[PDB]
């Protein structure tokens, strides 16, 4: 029995930042396509 | 009185910067054991140890960039230095003046030897050869090609059959002195070697490296006679015992490890340091041991004989 | 901005000396990121803090993100953006004293910032550089942040 | 238009495979 | 879900129940995952039970846990101790069940070896990897660490003979085809690399697997590295690497290099405050990463905020790296000279030649530092002549340098025509340097001139002292 493995290790404790770096990104995503 | 391994004396900001070479040496004429660093911070300094205490003796100066390495000579009173703009300095002891200086461009004098007669300077070079500068001629006599990369540390045999290199490939070179022949190259490592030594019987070549491993060499048959591990970092500096029996080496995981060449295993460990100890040595009857690193410290420690 | 500080604290003691008021404890903290020391003390009450927890602390000038100063005065009924929406608890106080390890002939290396919030007492110890922004007799602003 | 010869790299290396004891 | 009940259930049990051997060693067994004090906890309280009351010597096997959670803490000593006795415990009670606890004693050996490992005796965990492949061919764990050894070592070869080896045993084995697309990416061979990744991910059972998804996406960052004239290769590169991250971050919202991934790219494209808002969470979330320190560093330089760089390289330095990083070195180098700290700049170059001399981007840098820290002492008008001699010798040094490095240096990195205008102006300065030495000698003679004056007024005072003596 192991509990450290090669998908575990990239992962942080509980945090989630899915939210918080995908509306980042759409920032990104919105001013670059409103730019030309 | 039984005699157990220890610190004895410690002293702090020996040096302004880091602490990156050492030597010890011993004149039967003045009786008092000497030591010589160089440092970073472009000093080097001479210390006398008597008493069981380290008293500053001369304070030289001179070296442009940081002080790679210092030795001393094993019969004359003489010092020598090099700095990482490539000059080199010869000291003497006894009055610490500036005997000569020598040149060796942007490139050459990497790391210094004394030969046994204390009669040539053997450095390695980013070119990949070793100089040999003549002590009273002050000029590169001759030398030796090995058609490797840069040479991080140069050893002279107690004897003087040979001379040792360590390339930044792992790569050792053993010359023959009277012909100036190579007489064998070896795998040696896989990372740079920062220091090689040879026996006081001129039987063993013990080298170290980057990875963390000493290698011991038979000279006589070039046989690698075993591997030691136990450093947590990088190896940096190794230095034979007198009694031949022993050596000890010196790590970036702060650390000076005492291996017994017979039984292969590290007998003793000192944490003291608090950063990377960059020199090692051994006194002349074997019963201390100076190091040095960059926590601008010097250490001497005791030693069982 | 108007930053003067920030880090991220660890708690590695709460009281070491014994309570001494009920709902004010006393915290002792490290920095990882540039080792500073830190005393706070804390309205435990309202803002309950235990051993281990870690927070982003940040020492402020103003509260607003466009740099502009405050009068000092209790103002509820602003709504403009502020720093203390990112936050969990405020305090608002004052630099009483700095102090460093500087000799006759040598700037300081080590600085003390003493910040007083309306008596809740803070120390903030370290390398004289990340504590430049800090004058005594200035108001400040202290945002902290648990973080999981 | 001179500086400290340096090229900045922003780099996100993976770790080493874990390979901890086992526990059984 | 379910463990954290069974956790309270357990941990129910136990304060109601002191002494029950079997729920300590269940909740211990689930206090590992993530509690490994509160595991070594229960553990050690079930081993004080089996003492006191049962009056039994513990199974091998809670001591084989211990010694695992010490290890995982960093009690070598101790896991030492505890892996010798599970050991000795499987082997004394051997004859009871023979098939049972020789596979306990296989699991405990390889646990020792992997112990030798962290305390550096490799040749034990060498021997002991051996004695295990030796009967046991089909354990590709110890191939795997004879494999990752030999590769510490620096010997590549072996050790993907000794990683081919493991994928013999195992065809579809993540971790060893893991092992040798690592191996092949840290040569720069990208081809093999990519193709041992993909391989993973051409599996049914691995079809989205994270580890070879980010390795796949790191290929494409690391050719952001290299400065490019050609914009729509960038771009694209760019757009394929945040393609993957942002995949990997929808497939797990909990990882930290997927985020750190998209923050090195948004850098790479310019966005430093969304890259810094995206390092500062995964700070926060974690500081055992070094690349995120190091990213961060880059973003306070690149933000005016040097006081933080210059800290942030030196604490990732000393906290991440037991030896001499020259890469990061150069790095801290950098935020120094920006700063506008030209000495602590030229002592850490320094440093690094200490340990790269080779490395002629650090004599370069060298040779930049002394000449401007010479320039800056002879512009001074209030300098001395030993500090314009020092200036002197340091300009001397440096156009050497420039010189050398015109004559030979590496191309790839920085462009020698620079170089070759930079021994140009060190000889400028230079010959202007004979008017500077010749303005400070003219200063120390006027400095001699007021010291007179001083002693000349002190005599005066001891004449009145002779008056009033007489």
């Amino acid at each position: 029995r192991v509990w450290r493995t090669r998908t575990t290790i990239l992962q942080s404790t509980g945090k989630n930042f899915s939210k918080n770096i995908f509306a980042i990104l759409q920032s990104v995503k919105a001013r670059e396509e409103g730019r030309a | 009185m039984t005699n157990q391994y220890g610190i004895l004396f410690k002293q702090e900001q020996a040096h302004d910067d880091a602490i990156w070479s050492v030597a010890w040496g011993t004149n039967k004429k003045e009786n008092s054991e000497t030591v010589v660093t160089g440092s970073l911070d472009d000093l080097v300094k001479v210390w006398k140890w008597r008493d069981e205490r380290l008293d500053l003796q001369w304070s030289l100066e001179g070296h442009q960039l940081g002080v790679v390495s210092v030795d001393i000579s094993h019969t004359l009173p003489i010092a020598a230095s090099s700095s990482l703009d490539a000059h080199i300095r010869l000291w003497d002891l006894e009055n610490g003046k500036q005997i000569k200086s020598i040149d060796a461009g942007p490139v050459d004098a990497w790391t210094l030897a004394f030969s046994p007669d204390s009669q040539y300077l053997a450095t390695g070079t980013h070119v990949g050869k070793v100089n040999i500068f003549g002590v009273e001629s002050g000029k590169k006599e001759y030398s030796l090609d090995t058609r490797g990369k840069f040479i991080l540390s140069i050893a002279y045999s107690p004897d003087g059959k040979y001379l040792a290199s360590g390339a930044i490939d792992g790569i050792i070179n053993i010359f023959d002195i009277a012909t100036g022949k190579l007489l064998h190259t070896l795998e040696g490592h896989a990372m740079p070697i920062r220091s090689l030594t040879f026996s006081p019987d001129s039987q063993l070549l013990v080298t170290a490296s980057d990875d963390g491993y000493i290698k011991i060499y038979d000279v006589q048959h070039a046989n690698l006679a075993g591997t030691l591990s136990g450093h947590a970092s990088w190896v940096l500096n190794v230095a034979f015992c007198p009694d031949d029996t022993h050596f000890v080496s010196s790590s970036s995981d702060k650390s000076v490890k005492v291996w017994d060449v017979g039984t292969r295993t590290c007998v003793h460990t000192f944490f003291d340091h608090q950063d990377q100890v960059w020199g090692v040595k051994y006194n002349g009857n074997g019963s201390k041991i100076v190091s040095v690193g960059d926590d601008q410290e010097i250490h001497i420690y005791d030693c069982p004989i | 901005a108007g930053i003067l500080f920030e880090d991220i604290f660890d708690v590695k003691d709460i009281d070491p000396e014994g309570k001494k008021f009920d709902r004010v404890s006393r915290l002792h903290c490290e920095s990882e990121s540039f080792k500073m020391d830190l005393i706070l003390d804390v309205n435990i009450q309202i803002y309950p803090v235990d051993l281990g927890d870690k927070f982003r602390l940040v020492i402020a000038s103003t509260l607003y993100e466009d740099g502009t100063l405050d009068d000092g005065e209790y103002n509820p009924t602003d709504d403009r953006p502020s720093r203390a929406d990112q936050f969990e608890y405020v305090m608002y106080g004052k630099v009483y004293r700095i102090e460093g390890d500087e000799t006759s002939t040598e700037a300081a290396t080590r600085l003390s910032a003493y910040v007083s919030y309306g008596g809740l007492l803070m120390r903030l110890q370290g390398d004289a550089n990340n504590l430049h922004g800090f004058e005594v007799d200035s108001r400040v602003y202290l945002l902290m942040k648990k973080l999981a | 238009r001179s500086g400290v010869v340096c090229r900045v790299k922003y780099c996100n290396s993976l770790p080493d495979i874990p390979f901890d004891p086992k526990f059984i | 879900e379910k463990r954290d009940i069974a956790k309270g259930h357990l941990k129910k049990v136990t304060e109601q129940y002191p002494d029950d051997v079997e729920a300590w060693i269940e909740l211990a067994q689930i206090l590992e995952q993530t509690d490994i004090q509160g595991a070594l906890s229960a553990y050690g309280t079930a081993t004080r039970i089996l003492q006191e009351k049962v009056q039994a010597d513990v199974p091998p096997e809670i001591l084989n846990n211990v010694g695992a959670l010490h290890f995982r803490l960093g009690n070598l000593g101790e896991a030492k101790k505890y892996f010798l006795a599970s050991l000795d415990r499987a082997k004394a009670e051997a004859e009871h069940d023979e098939h049972y606890y020789n596979a306990i004693s296989v699991t405990t050996s390889y646990n020792l070896a992997r112990l030798y490992e962290a305390m550096c005796e490799f040749h034990e965990a060498e021997k002991l990897y051996k004695n295990i492949l030796r009967e046991h061919p089909n354990y590709v764990d110890c191939y795997l660490r004879l494999g990752a050894m030999a590769r510490d070592k620096g010997n590549f070869y072996e050790a993907s003979d000794w990683f081919k080896e493991a994928l013999q045993i195992n065809q579809d084995h993540p971790d060893a085809w893991s092992l040798i697309g690592n191996l092949h990416l840290a040569k720069q061979e990208w081809g093999p690399g990519q193709k041992k990744f993909e391989r993973i991910l051409k599996q049914p059972s691995t079809q989205s697997d994270t580890y070879s998804m980010l390795a796949l996406g790191n290929v494409w960052l690391q050719t952001l590295h290299q400065p490019t004239r050609d914009r729509e290769k960038e771009k694209r590169h760019q757009d394929r690497a945040l393609a993957i991250y942002k995949q990997v971050l929808r497939n797990d919202a909990k990882n930290l290099y997927a985020a750190n991934g998209i923050g090195a790219v948004l850098a790479h494209k310019g966005y430093f405050r969304e890259a810094r808002d995206v390092f500062a969470q995964v700070r926060e979330a974690t500081a055992d990463i070094s690349d995120v320190w190091l990213n961060l560093a880059h973003i306070y330089v690149e933000q005016k905020q040097y006081i933080s760089a210059v800290q942030m390289y030196e604490n990732c330095l000393r906290k991440f790296y037991k030896h001499q990083n020259t890469e990061v070195v150069l790095y801290l180098a950098r935020a120094l000279f920006k700063c506008g700290k030209l000495q602590e700049c030229k002592q850490t170059l320094l440093k690094a030649r200490h340990v790269a001399p080779s490395d002629t981007v650090l004599m370069f840098n060298v040779a930049l530092v002394l000449q401007r820290l010479a320039t800056s002492v002879l512009k001074d008008e209030k300098s001395n002549l030993k500090e314009v001699l020092n200036a002197v010798k340091e300009l001397e040094l440096a156009h050497r340098y420039f010189s050398y490095l015109s004559k030979v240096g590496d191309k790839m990195r920085f462009d020698l025509a620079l170089a070759a205008t930079e021994a140009r102006q060190c000889s400028d300065l230079l010959s202007q340097a004979q008017y500077h030495v010749a303005r400070a000698r003219k200063q120390d003679e006027e400095e001699r001139e007021l010291r007179a004056k001083q002693e000349q007024e002190k005599e005066l005072l001891r004449q009145k002292l002779l008056k009033e003596q007489e």
